[PDB]
């Protein structure tokens, strides 16, 4: 089972440099090159470069010559990419992709943020109703920075009837809300919990929506 | 014993006769017997290929006798399937 | 008047001598990337 | 550099139809073209390689065709789960360049939004903030209009909104109108309403809490 | 060193054959039945043999599509005079029009004159092939600081292109492609058979791949060849047409920054093999014709392409070619160049013009021996310039002819020495007259589509240095159907071709160039008879006079500094520049040349130079006057007349 796991987020001050690892498992790491791709939210995919594993043969073949610096460590089966002199324009999602030509597998993506603000974890607040055949609950994830967030329900075991609305940036903080719709007979008979994960601050929060007395 | 010999690791100067087996004689193995005026076991496919290449380089070997040997060795060579060499026993003999 | 090509000198004498062993050299080569 | 031109940025089709995404290369690229599917909030995933060969595990519904300059991704039997952006990539000469992406939309019958209001939480209020959340879930077409009403009067400022992409199961839309105010500003008034007009309902759907 | 009897079983009969070596080894002194016996691991257990077999990559996609071989070499023409490449004697062939053909057998003996080891002893090939020693020719090249290598070793029967990569460690990755007739392929060593190694087959030809499973995986990270298509193009095309196909790619890639720092991508590595195919197809067609004759016109066309193809691969890659030059053909071509009057070459048929120009380059390669070849190329451009409608884009037929004749001119510009300046400066002046707004528009349209219109344009060899990026963008095709980037790349490429610096093939051959102070401010040069004009925005030009046309309150300046007799002045003329006298007492109807030898420039006050015409004959002048060229409605447009006397005049109106 080929996996390319990537850190969720990386927050770095302008002008500095970032790490951006990509750990590979499930195959012989040394028998496939590693390519890096840049994507801004909603825009297209830009190919940064490629590196041959076990030879460290570096091939930066695009306009990221002085930005990107690809390295490899065979022991940890990791492939890295170093950005230098970070700018606001470099804030975007950076994918690491296994190279069979074409790109067989893709990593989950590492969102890069450059602003000077600090990492503030999210404050999650439950949305419960003040009947119908089904009840709709929610979860309010307010005041966090930077992105992304990963909202799940009942530890992923509640996947159907789930909406997670895109975050909104305000006052240098992101706000987001998630909804769930379950049969009215199930709730509150069976507990419904909301799990919010913030990779930047390394947090995993639960709230457990309860009726409001 | 066992004319279907077993190949195991003598130049071509002291060789007089060479016998080649068919594809049915040894269950698909291509074996050869080198002998001097002493019997040596050799790899069939490699030996046959050698002779085929000698004749091709020697296109002035156009005796009806040697012109038939070349075509005959190519048909013999093609009758053996290297893919029939599964993980089967390469030590069936010796 | 008119515009014409500036006259030029005639071709030199072509040398059909030289014994192919002088056109080429030694006929024996060694390929570079073996 | 070579440019992969995906002229059509959006394409809308029904559930039982077929779609054909077009990719035009600025040069001769051979059969070295790849197609990737990027569902919302996901990393791209390899669909077909060599411009016609299907990866393992992808259904027979996807097929590729083309060579040299004009390439097309053939999606035969679409489903709700196919909503995503489709990119074409050239890997025949450095720099490997991608297309502009082609968003696949899905058409379905209209739907009335299931509206629901949620008062501020006893925890958020204790935290010095007050946010009233209103969900408009599972409606179609995408065009909705929300208007709050505090004690009969409308609130203009302090309202943030967000839309989801077409659901992967029912291909519907969903929206979230979030009204954020200070604790005291929340406790001055006593009535909060979420008014949602739509093309399916001539009258606005109204919910409220006190 | 003895005899051996070979017994074997055929359908149940104990047949035996006797192979003698005393006779055979005498009849073929190159044979060594001992080194092959020692190469064949005859005492190799099946375990080691089978292990060796699994190492080599097998072609699972074992198939190929049927293809039709074209007719490349034609039948001998009626009463051809069969020449002998070894016995090349003068006056056999009389003129260009006399039918001629070179016999094939000794002609091949010169092409594959050298002899060497075709198949190395390296570790990937030692498993599959018997060591081979044959008469051969090879194309070799290296990139990435000799860390990636390629060699197209070939015979008259088959080609073998071998890639080799050095991975910054000691490891070496190898992948070899073999092309040729199936029956004529080299001799395989062990259990191998070609069908397991074939990637494309059709009739008598096949494309074989030989590499390790590991190495095939390494190359697939950056090299995914279309072995199917490469095979089709290598069969369905003719020797000349295939060589030109490869020629365009490299030429259109050299003007770009593609081959200054080549990359290990599929496109570049693919072409490396196609280059080898280009040479092989020529030698193969000659060798496969047997003991017959090859029409001379075919040789002229085919070996011209290889000659040009040999030069393009030299400036981009450090490649070498050894073994595709038959001096017998080079001589025979040289003897026929003593038949033609180079001064009036353009007066011949377009067919015989291209035929002659081809023999010229093949007959006199490595220019710098017979500089009279430029007169022939100049005569063609002049005869073509007089019949070509002014300011129009060159036609496909004319562009091809000039392209053939332009190679000779291009080589002389490489040299720092003058190489008979006068005719050379005339060629560039005519070329400058042909580079109009429509020509540039057609070249860029050909670059954006990779067609033939971009391969060559007289503007490349013109004396016009005012072509900037934003200036070409104005003349580019504005069609929305064409890729915006292909056009944007065409400009970058086009402009890259006329970089005076790091090109070496544009200037420093005229004597009126050292009279300039700043080179980057030069706009255009018109070398006339007894005078050359230096049009530039540079005030400090060491000429005889200094005219200043009314420019505007904008762009830098427009000066015309006539250099009399191509001799500079001690310093730039002092004082306010002269005024261009206007002319109104001049009628539109003229029955004689009264503008022969002059140049007629049309510039815009804001946009700069727009059109250039060199009045070379009565036909050119009549096209200027009768046509709507003179349009005075636009006040910001003027028409300057450059005289051989050194004077500049503005045409302001006619009767």
């Amino acid at each position: 089972e080929v996996k390319l796991q990537q850190s969720g987020a990386e927050l770095v001050m302008p002008g500095a440099s970032v790490k951006m690892s990509c750990k590979a498992s499930g195959y012989t790491f040394t028998d496939y090159w590693m390519h890096w791709v840049k994507q801004r939210p909603g825009q297209g995919l830009e190919w940064i470069g490629a590196i041959d594993t076990s030879d460290s043969y570096t091939s930066y073949n695009q306009k990221f010559k002085g930005k990107a610096t690809l390295t490899v460590d065979e022991s940890s089966s990791t492939a890295y990419m170093q950005l230098s002199s970070l700018t606001s324009e470099d804030s975007a999602v950076y994918y690491c992709a296994r190279g069979l030509l074409p790109f067989d597998y893709w990593g989950q993506g590492t969102t890069l943020t450059v602003s000077s603000a600090k990492t503030t974890p999210p404050s999650v607040y439950p949305l419960a109703p003040g009947t119908n055949s089904m009840v709709t609950l929610g979860c309010l994830v307010k005041g966090y920075f930077p992105e992304p967030v990963t909202v799940t329900w009942n530890s992923g075991s509640l996947s159907s009837g789930v909406h997670t609305f895109p975050a909104v940036l305000q006052s240098d903080l992101y706000t987001l809300s998630s909804s769930v719709t379950v049969p009215s007979s199930t709730w509150p008979s069976e507990t419904v919990t909301c799990n919010v994960a913030h990779p930047a601050s390394s947090t995993k929060v639960d709230k457990k929506i309860v009726p409001r007395d | 014993a066992y004319p279907c010999c077993h190949v195991t690791q003598l130049a071509l100067e002291n060789i007089s006769d060479i016998y080649l087996v068919s594809n049915q004689t040894c269950d698909g193995f291509s074996l050869a017997s080198l002998n001097s005026p002493i019997s040596r076991c050799a790899n069939g496919l490699n030996v046959v290929s050698f002779f085929i290449s000698i004749l091709k380089r020697s296109s002035s070997a156009l005796t009806g006798h040697l012109r038939e040997l070349l075509t005959t060795l190519e048909t013999l060579y093609g009758s053996f399937s290297v893919e029939d060499l599964f993980g089967a026993n390469l030590n069936r003999y010796a | 008047p008119n515009v014409e090509v500036w006259p030029v000198d005639p071709p030199p004498p072509v040398n059909f001598n030289k014994t192919a062993e002088q056109e080429y050299g030694d006929k024996e080569v060694k390929l570079p990337h073996w | 550099d070579i440019v992969m031109t995906q002229s059509q940025k959006f394409m809308s089709t029904s559930v039982g139809d077929r779609v054909s995404v077009t990719c035009k290369a600025s040069q001769n690229v051979g059969t070295n073209v790849a197609w990737y599917q990027q569902k919302p909030g996901q990393s791209p995933k390899a669909l077909i390689y060599s411009a016609s060969y299907r990866y393992s595990g992808v259904p027979d519904r996807f097929t590729g065709s083309g060579s040299g300059t004009d390439f097309t991704l053939t999606i035969s039997n679409v489903q709700s789960e196919d909503l995503a952006k489709y990119f074409c990539q050239q890997y025949n000469s450095y720099p490997y360049t991608f297309g502009g992406g082609t968003k696949l939309e899905i058409k379905r019958a209209d739907a009335a939004p299931t509206v629901s209001i949620f008062p501020p939480s006893s925890e958020q209020l204790t935290s010095g903030g007050a946010s009233v959340v209103c969900f408009l879930n599972n409606f179609y077409p995408k065009d909705i209009n929300v208007k709050w009403k505090i004690d009969g009067s409308e609130r203009q400022n302090g309202v943030l909104n967000s839309w989801t992409d077409q659901d992967s199961k029912d291909s519907t839309y969903s929206m979230s109108s979030t009204l954020t105010l200070t604790k005291d500003e929340y406790e001055r008034h006593n009535s909060y309403t979420c008014e949602a007009t739509h093309k399916t309902s001539t009258s606005p759907i109204v919910k409220s809490f006190n | 060193l003895s005899e051996v009897k070979l017994h074997l079983d055929i359908e149940g009969h104990a047949s035996h054959y006797t192979i003698p070596w005393t006779e055979l080894m005498a009849k073929v002194p190159g044979l060594s039945p001992e080194a092959l016996w020692r190469e064949a691991n005859v005492t190799e257990d099946l375990a080691s043999m089978l292990n060796r077999y699994k190492l080599i990559y097998k072609t699972s996609g074992t198939l190929g599509i049927a293809l039709a071989e074209p007719v490349d070499i034609p039948a001998v023409s009626e009463g051809s005079m069969q020449v002998d490449a070894s016995k090349v004697h003068p006056g056999v062939i009389s003129g260009l029009n006399s039918p001629a053909c070179m016999l094939s057998a000794p002609l091949e003996k010169q092409l594959f004159y050298y002899i060497g080891t075709m198949l190395p002893n390296t570790r990937p090939h030692s498993y599959v092939f018997y060591q081979l020693r044959c008469h051969l020719s090879y194309v070799a090249l290296s990139i990435n600081g000799d860390k990636f290598q390629y060699t197209g070793a070939m015979t008259s029967k088959f080609l073998m292109g071998t890639y080799k990569r050095v991975t910054e460690k000691g490891d070496e990755h190898v992948l070899s492609l073999v092309f040729g007739k199936t029956k004529d392929l080299p001799d395989l060593r062990g259990p191998f058979s070609y069908p397991s190694l074939t990637s494309a087959q059709s009739g008598d030809y096949s494309l074989v791949i030989v590499t390790t499973f590991v190495h095939y995986a390494n190359f697939h990270n950056y090299f995914v060849p279309n072995l199917k298509d490469m095979f089709s193009r290598a069969v369905t095309m003719t020797a000349a047409s295939y060589a030109r196909y490869v020629l365009q790619k490299l030429v259109l890639l050299e003007m770009k920054g593609g081959c200054r720092e080549p990359e290990l991508d599929t496109e570049t590595l693919t072409t490396m093999f196609e280059v080898s195919v280009a040479f092989f197809k020529v030698g193969h067609a000659v060798g496969e014709t047997g003991n017959g004759c090859v029409d001379l016109r075919w040789l002229a066309k085919s070996f011209f392409e290889l000659t040009v193809l040999k030069d393009i691969i030299g400036i981009c890659y450090g490649a070498t070619v050894k073994g595709m030059q038959s001096y017998g053909l080079e001589r025979l071509a040289a003897m026929l160049m003593a038949t033609v009057k180079m001064e009036e070459l353009g007066h011949l048929t377009t067919e015989k013009q291209e035929y002659a120009l081809r023999l010229a380059t093949v007959g006199y390669p490595k220019a710098g021996v017979y500089s009279g070849l430029i007169g022939g190329a100049t005569s063609v451009l002049l005869s073509a310039y007089n019949r070509h409608p002014l300011f129009q884009p060159l036609h496909t037929v004319m562009r091809e002819t000039l392209f053939i004749g332009s190679h000779v001119v291009l080589r002389e510009l490489r040299l720092n020495v003058t190489t008979q300046g006068p005719n050379l400066a005339l060629y560039q002046l005519l070329s400058t007259a042909l580079c109009s707004a429509l020509e540039i528009g057609e070249v860029l349209r050909g670059l954006a589509l990779g067609t033939e219109s971009g391969l060559f344009s007289p503007c490349y060899l013109s004396l016009r240095f005012d072509l900037t990026r934003d200036k070409l963008l104005s003349m580019a095709p504005q069609e929305a159907t064409l890729d915006q980037a292909a056009v944007s790349n065409a400009v970058d490429g086009f402009l890259g071709r006329l970089s005076l610096e790091r090109e070496d093939r544009d200037a420093w051959h005229l004597p009126a160039y050292k009279c300039v102070d700043r080179l980057d401010k030069v706009l255009m040069i018109i070398p006339l008879i007894n005078v050359t004009f230096i049009i530039s925005s540079d005030r400090e030009v060491r000429g005889s006079a200094l005219y200043e046309a009314s420019t505007t309150y904008l762009s830098s300046s427009l000066f015309l500094s006539p250099v009399i007799m191509n001799k500079c002045s001690q310093g730039a003329v002092a004082g306010e520049p002269r005024q261009i006298p206007k002319i109104q007492n001049f009628t539109r109807t003229q029955k004689s040349c009264i503008f022969c030898g002059f140049a007629l420039l049309s510039y815009d006050e804001k946009e700069g130079l727009e059109t250039t015409t060199y009045i070379t004959s009565q036909e050119v002048q009549n096209s200027i006057l009768s046509s709507n060229y003179f349009d005075f409605d636009n006040l910001h447009v003027h028409y300057l007349l450059l005289t051989t006397n050194g004077t500049v005049m503005e045409i302001a109106g006619l009767y």
